[PDB]
């Protein structure tokens, strides 16, 4: 939980920039901003806070560098080439951290769904998927593979999918769908 | 392999900047004003602005100061363009000619640098020594302002201090002084620094002052006598002149941001500060002499003045006279009053100019049905909110103007038997007339001997036998020409009143109530004919006669008060041939028979401002394909008037318009005037074939000037509108609205002020309860902002507000469309939305409402849901292909009435753009360009075809064609993609290429099909193929066409040789403004030939145009590759200046 | 191009009567159009009264004097519903015609006033029309703020409610009176909830005894 070391800008909605667009040439989006209600977590030495190296305490199959292209299938991968001459392809909110990652030293969000509630996601702050976040940026390209994992799993710096240790949890969320 | 055609048909209306001072003369006060590739330069007067010269850039005014440098005897401009295209200009008159010389120009565009946010900055020192140029981050550039910097060429200073905010050099002081804001992590420091030339860098400022209010905006330096710089910020005010520091945080300000500035005096004494929502302050600083040193400022306060436009560019001029530049409103002369009038409002409004931008969106219409469309656009932003309605239109030459405050009627007439023109004028005022001659050209009031002036007339004119007729309220009277003297009176048996009287050269029709009169005019005499009684009040009646008769009308038209009715009754007798009803409530106000093409009409005209019109055949007398139109909302008044050798009504209103046959069928051409009440034609010898109209102000005569402007009419919103549809039925508009409203504890938000969606007829909000399940923000307590979107259903003829649909709190509505669906044989208002929030990056909730406007009132038919915004939708084959976020679905609409998922497209990052011709879809994404798909009919699903491969972020998108796609992106150029011809590979398919770039500068909002001009289409070869019609963010309006590969080459080398031929006002290069920029690349131009260029082709002198043509030839499309002198091409550009 | 009128002998106007004496013969054609009363200065003519009358600066203090003048003749409209000669059918009856009239005698005056309608008050968002003022006045004393609400309300149900069992009720009377009350904008919300708040009731009976029986 830190304070100081925790100042940038958040955006706004995606339909209140479609709007302050058409009525000025400027559009918005060309500035340090991470997209609201989303974190990051990286602290090494909710804007961004402090988090666990990783976790053994639980399950949990690691997640496969989203750069070196392989095969988590419950996912989406999104590319990113900073550099246009090739389309972008994933999902918007892929793309959007894609490039907030790599122009900060920054791999890794969670999103907290804007239903429920430091960070003890376990028994109590559990029952419904969440949204994770790992980047990697090697020269001009970026690459994010994003997936659910369970309401009540922790939150480390690590890449994992977890399994479910609150028996409460959903089994297939909006997001996750369309995940292949 | 692709060519396409780019007129503007308005120049951009929003001001992006506005200065003061000598730039004419050195005894003149100008106003300068930046457009956007505009630049108006004005006069003050006194009553307004004289217009003295309008130039226009070639590149977007970034940047635009004035300087007056010893040696010079006047002003210099300093512009700077949005693509770094610097330079300095002079203004020189000779005579008849005036031009804006380049005094210098050049480009400080650094191929290095990272384009600071807060954008260009221009400077220039008081000194006046050199300028500067804060463009990329951390590097001040500097130009030396040498006598003979005609290159600019200038030199980059370093900065320690990368994210800057404000920056403006300070007054008196030996060596130039920087003043500036900068941000870092320890929040916004505000410190100076010393320049000089020849060590080419920064010594050190005089002072400086670590912590500074947390939103610092604004660097406000005070000349001479007092010194220093003031910081606004958004709640707190602080000045510094080194060594001297105050604060003040008046809770006035508390309210919004300021955002411009402007100084009212010589020396820091009063200013002038503009609000983020409209308010206008006024902050002075009040002086203080010592003891007999020199002057110390003493307090400083803020006091409001009232409200004025949302002041984008602020600049007082004289007697407190400030003019207003908006950006999203109309700008504006105000006066500042010394005394507060009612309510207590410093601020006066004076005058305003139309300003059509932002168009947000807009749609092609003909209410008419006359083959003419016109536009109405949702334009403006918030408080500025409202639609214009940009219309073709014909003018009036004025050639006189009296200032005559209450015609109530006027004729024309012809003093002596003798001369064939008119020499006189009555004009009718309330409880009198007045007889006026013409002589020669002037005007002075007579008298006449037969006639009246204590009483009103209602007609006058020269009858037959030598004689003139006087029909007023107490009686018709007949008068002599040269015994001229009363010779014959008729009147009501019984002292009453004519309440309606017709009449012309033989024949005479008055009416009493019910009681009708019919009498012949003879030689001394009124000879009572016949009389009659209608079943209800007369209010009209036109017996003009027709055909190849002889002055005598076999007819009498008429229309009568409770029954409303319209008949035409046989003279004679006043039997009856036919009898027509309409109305409903409004009563014919107004009618008219004539004969316009060789074909006789007839035409009544209600008070609501409907216009009906009937084939009226003289000789069965009867009429038969009736037809109707609305031209105000006042009622009107026809009158037949002749032109050059032709004839046509006249229909004087709030919205004057004039009637007449262009083809065998009927056309309406609104005049570019505002009020017209009543008029007639003028015959007089001084003024040859003219008109004389009278509105409730001045009586003017002039002739017409029938050369196509563009007229645009206003109404008011008070209120932001995003979305514009056209009900074919309900004879009304669709209009997404949306209100701001505040905080409120009470249990929440109230409003700002009355709008279109507060302040309607019937209004309803949403009872659906799809999202009831939870909903719950915790930021609603204390003030602020919260759109609310409504549907407004308005008017076609009135543009009242007819009913107010209300929508789900923290619900947006972003898409709309009237259609038809499945077998389903209404018509509905199907509406697209999404559940906004802020705490969330984008919508996960969001419905497809369909309502209908079955009358009076909406009825939510339809209600299906969704997981996202509705970016956009769009009829398609029946079906109702809309669009969530990253999906695009297609719909059906059932038996049931409901609309069920019925395919899919997620390969999209996001879809904000849809376009439907045939089975195919084009579809354009945020930041992935446009795509290609396809409805395959049997396969039941989507098939992408083809796609562009290069990253756009699209703005808007269009298909022009089978084969051609029309794209606008951020970067603000236009491109066109194509489906590959090399039909080899079916890979080389998947693809198809960006066949024309061109660099626009407007940033388009929206596309569409349709034209201005009058089509007359049934096979008629033009020129240009195509139109589409694009509305821009500055109010920029335009128009695409497409071209023949022919008439490309020609164009497209004809534009070259103009480029070589004419100065550039700022000696900027055509291809190099035309060419296609973003931060990524910088290709040339293509596909694209910007008609602004082959237009100022009639308006160079003739030498140059052979100047010009000089070796042109030119070989396909017509036999040749001869040359070709100008009344050649001035042929083609003539003709092709008609599509817009 | 400026032009001045030689001679301009601004001399046909001395006394003056011409305005109060029309703004007597509209008072009259109003208060007999109200009060069912025939006026004898035949339409047209008043029309013309106003067109010539109604210019700016006037306008403004013509509207209202208009709108005064309903003012008072609807408030003078209530006190007889004020009463207490309670058959809830008279009752209704009583101001349905208390509507079918101000109806065609506001339609009249709108036509007299056609001119001002359509012009002053027409060119103002802030203003209604006529029709649309007499509307917003019928409204705020009679069938709003009275107990002529609830009397008219608990006398519509009533009159449903018993041809939801076995009796006529004249299909026309309510027709008219809901029409009213929608045409007046307070339909779905002083007539709305009830009727269904009190349907969803009588036929949450009807289910048990019925399904027992
Ligand atoms: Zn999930
Ligand atoms: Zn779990």
């Amino acid at each position: 939980p830190d304070e100081i070391n925790k100042l940038i800008e958040t955006g706004l909605n995606t339909v209140e920039y479609f709007t302050s667009q058409q009525v000025t040439g400027t559009s918005s989006l060309g500035k340090n901003t991470i997209p609201p209600g989303v974190t990051g977590l990286l602290t090494n030495a909710p804007k961004i806070a402090i988090v666990p190296a990783d976790d053994k305490t639980v399950p949990g199959k690691p997640i496969p560098n989203p750069l070196l292209g392989l095969d988590s299938t419950p996912s989406t991968q999104t590319v990113l080439d900073l550099s246009g001459k090739t389309l972008p392809s994933g999902s918007y909110k892929g793309v959007k951290l894609a490039k907030f990652g790599k122009e900060n030293l920054m791999t890794r969000f969670i999103e907290e769904p804007r239903e429920n509630p430091d960070f003890k996601r376990g028994r109590d702050t559990g029952g419904f998927h969440r949204r994770e976040y790992s980047i990697g940026w090697v020269g001009d390209e970026v690459k994010v593979t994003e997936w659910c994992n369970p309401s009540c799993s922790p939150i480390t710096a690590a890449a994992r999918r977890f399994e479910c240790t609150c028996h409460q949890c959903p089994v297939t969320c909006s997001e996750c769908e369309r995940d292949t | 392999m692709s060519y396409n055609y780019v007129v503007t048909a308005q120049k951009p209306t929003a001001v992006n900047g506005c200065v003061t001072g000598h730039f004419t003369s050195a005894e003149d006060l100008n106003l300068l004003i930046a457009k956007n590739t505009r630049l108006e330069i004005y006069v003050v007067t006194a009553e307004g602005l004289r217009p003295v010269k309008e130039v226009g850039m070639y590149g977007k005014i970034a940047v635009m100061e004035l300087f007056r440098p010893k040696g010079e005897s006047k002003d210099l401009l300093f512009i700077l363009t949005a693509k770094y295209n610097a330079c300095i200009l002079e203004y020189k008159q000779s005579g008849e000619s005036i031009d804006i010389i380049t005094r210098a120009h050049g480009n400080v565009q650094d191929r290095i640098g990272r384009p600071s946010e807060t954008g260009i900055i221009g400077i220039i020192d008081p000194e006046c020594r050199m300028i500067g140029l804060r463009l990329y981050d951390g590097l001040f550039k500097v130009i030396p302002l040498d006598r003979d910097n005609k290159e600019l060429k200038a030199f980059n200073i370093r900065l320690e201090e990368l994210h800057v905010i404000d920056v403006k050099f300070l007054y008196g002081c030996q060596a130039p002084t920087i003043c500036f804001v900068y941000q870092d992590p320890q929040g916004r420091h505000v410190k100076t620094y010393e320049v000089s030339l020849r060590e080419k860098e920064f010594n050190k400022g005089p002072w400086k002052q670590e912590n500074v209010e947390a939103e610092a905006s604004m660097v406000i330096a005070v000349p001479e006598p007092f010194g220093g710089a003031i910081i606004i910020g958004q709640e707190s005010i602080t000045y510094h002149n080194g060594d001297k520091y105050l604060a003040i945080a008046p809770p006035i300000i508390k309210q919004s941001t300021i955002v411009c500035h402007n100084r009212v005096d010589p020396n820091g004494s009063r200013y002038l500060l503009g609000d983020m929502e409209g308010r206008l302050f006024m902050l002075l600083l009040e002086k203080e002499e010592q003891m007999d040193g020199t002057v110390t400022l003493k307090d400083l306060r803020v006091e409001l003045l009232g409200e004025t436009s949302i002041a984008e560019c602020l600049t007082y001029l004289d007697n407190g006279v400030v003019f207003v530049g908006s950006r999203l409103g109309d700008s504006q002369l105000v006066k500042l009053n010394v005394d507060s009038n009612e309510q207590g409002s410093y601020v006066v409004a004076m005058e305003t100019f139309t300003n059509l931008g932002p168009i947000v969106d807009m749609c092609v219409v003909d209410l008419e049905r006359q083959g003419q469309g016109q536009l109405v656009t949702c334009s403006g932003a918030f408080k500025e909110g409202s639609l214009r309605i940009i219309r073709n239109g014909i003018g009036i030459h004025e050639h006189a103007s009296i200032d005559l405050p209450g015609i109530k009627g006027l004729w024309p007439l012809r003093s002596d038997p003798n001369r064939e023109t008119y020499d006189t004028l009555v004009l009718s005022f309330v409880g009198q007339t007045r007889v006026l001659m013409l002589n020669g050209e002037e005007v002075e009031e007579t008298e006449l001997m037969g006639f009246v002036d204590d009483q009103q007339t209602f007609f006058c004119g020269n009858v037959a036998h030598q004689q003139l007729i006087q029909i007023t309220s107490a009686s018709v009277r007949l008068v002599s020409q040269e015994p001229k003297a009363l010779v014959s009176e008729w009147k009501e048996p019984q002292a009453k009143n004519i309440s309606v009287a017709s009449c012309n050269s033989s024949q005479v029709v008055v009416a009493v109530g019910r009681a009708l009169y019919y009498l012949q005019i003879h030689p001394q005499e009124l000879r009572q004919i016949s009389h009659t009684e209608m079943e209800h009040e007369v209010a009209c009646l036109d017996i003009t006669p027709l055909g190849d008769s002889n002055g005598l009308s076999p007819l009498c038209a008429i229309g009568l008060w409770t029954d409303i009715s319209a008949r035409i009754l046989k003279l004679p007798s006043f039997e009856l041939l036919h009898k027509e009803m309409l109305g409903g409530e409004i009563i014919p106000r107004s009618i008219l028979m004539t004969t316009f093409e060789s074909s006789h009409y007839l035409l009544c005209a209600l008070g609501d401002g409907a216009l009906f019109y009937f084939g009226l055949n003289i000789e069965t007398g009867l009429l038969s394909d009736r037809k109707k139109v609305t031209l105000g909302t006042q009622p009107t008044v026809l009158r037949t008037f002749r032109s050059l050798s032709t004839t046509n009504v006249f229909a004087c209103s709030d919205r004057p318009t004039v009637i007449y046959s262009s083809n065998h069928k009927l056309v309406f051409s609104n005049v570019n005037l505002k009020e017209v009440n009543y008029m007639c034609p003028l015959n007089s010898d001084g003024y040859p074939d003219s008109l004389a109209l009278a509105n409730n102000s001045t009586l003017t005569i002039g002739t017409i000037d029938e050369i196509q402007k563009l007229h645009i009419r206003t109404v008011p919103l008070y209120e932001s509108p995003r979305k514009i549809c056209y009900q074919e039925v309900s004879q009304c508009f669709g209009v997404l609205s949306s209100r701001i409203e505040v905080q409120d504890t009470s249990g929440g938000t109230t409003a700002l002020r009355p709008s279109a969606s507060t302040q309607a007829l019937s209004s309803s909000v949403s009872s659906s309860k799809l999202f009831s399940s939870s909903t719950a923000p915790h930021e609603t307590s204390f003030g602020e902002e919260v759109e609310v979107h409504n549907l407004l259903i308005i008017d076609q003829h009135t543009f009242e507000v007819l009913h107010a649909h209300q929508f789900l709190q923290n619900e947006y509505a972003l898409s709309l469309v009237s259609c038809k669906l499945g077998k389903d044989p209404n018509t509905y208002f199907i509406v697209g939305t999404a559940m906004v929030y802020p705490e969330e990056a984008e919508p996960k909730q969001g419905r497809i409402v369909v309502f209908q406007y079955s009358d009076g009132k909406l009825q939510t038919v339809a209600e299906k849901e969704v997981k996202g915004a509705v970016y956009s939708m769009v009829e398609f084959n029946g079906k109702l292909l809309a669009s969530i976020n990253s999906t695009v679905r297609l719909y059906e609409w059932t038996t049931e009435k409901d609309v069920r998922t019925e395919c899919n497209h997620y390969n999209n990052i996001m879809a904000l753009y849809l376009k439907t011709k045939g089975d195919f879809i084009l579809v354009g994404d945020l930041m992935r360009s446009v795509l290609l798909l396809a409805y395959k009919p049997m396969e039941g699903n989507f098939e992408e075809i083809a796609r562009d491969f290069n990253p756009n972020w699209m703005s808007a998108v269009e298909i022009l064609d089978d084969d051609n796609f029309l794209g606008a992106e951020n970067a603000f150029n236009l491109f066109v993609c194509q489906k590959d011809s090399a039909a080899t590979t079916d890979e080389e398919r998947q693809h198809l290429q960006e066949v024309g770039l061109f660099h626009l500068g407007e940033f388009v909002n929206v596309f569409c099909h349709g034209s201005l001009v009058m089509q007359n289409l049934g096979e008629t070869s033009t020129p240009t193929q195509g139109s589409v019609l694009f509305g821009t963010v500055n109010g920029m309006i335009g128009l695409v066409t497409s071209l023949s590969e022919s008439w490309y080459n020609l164009l497209l080398d004809m534009q070259n040789r103009l480029n070589k031929v004419i100065k550039s006002v700022g000696k900027i290069e055509h291809s190099f403004w035309r060419s296609f920029h973003t931060e990524r690349k910088t290709e040339p131009a293509t596909g694209f030939i910007d008609g602004d260029l082959i237009e100022s082709f009639l308006d160079i002198s003739r030498p140059k145009m052979q100047e010009v043509v000089a070796n042109l030839q030119y070989d396909d499309g017509s036999g040749m590759k001869r040359e070709a002198t100008a009344d050649d091409l001035i042929k083609v550009v003539e003709e092709l200046t008609r599509i817009h | 191009k400026k032009l001045v009128i030689k001679n301009f002998r601004d001399r046909p106007r001395l006394p003056d009567n011409y305005t109060q004496d029309t703004w007597r013969k509209l008072h009259e054609a109003v208060r007999a159009v109200q009060s069912s009363t025939s006026i004898r200065y035949n339409l047209e003519e008043l029309y013309q009264a106003v067109e010539n009358l109604c210019s700016h600066k006037v306008s403004p203090m013509l509207y209202k004097q208009l709108r005064q003048a309903c003012e008072d003749h609807v408030q003078a409209q209530i006190l007889p519903f004020r009463e207490d000669s309670l058959d809830s059918v008279l009752f209704l009856k009583k101001i349905n015609t208390c509507w079918q009239d101000h109806c065609r005698q506001m339609i009249m005056i709108r036509s007299i006033f056609l001119f001002l309608d359509r012009t002053y008050v027409l060119q103002n968002s802030t203003l209604p029309s006529i029709w649309d003022m007499g509307l917003e006045l019928f409204r705020t004393h009679i069938i709003s703020d009275k107990m002529v609400q609830s009397k008219t309300i608990d006398g519509i149900l009533l009159l449903i409610e018993r041809e939801r069992s076995g009796e006529a009720v004249d299909r026309s009377l309510l027709r008219s009176l809901l029409g009213m009350l929608s045409d007046l904008q307070v339909y779905k919300d002083s007539f709305e909830l009830k009727f269904l708040e009190e349907t969803n009731c009588l036929y949450a009976a009807e289910g048990q005894r019925l399904m027992q029986e």
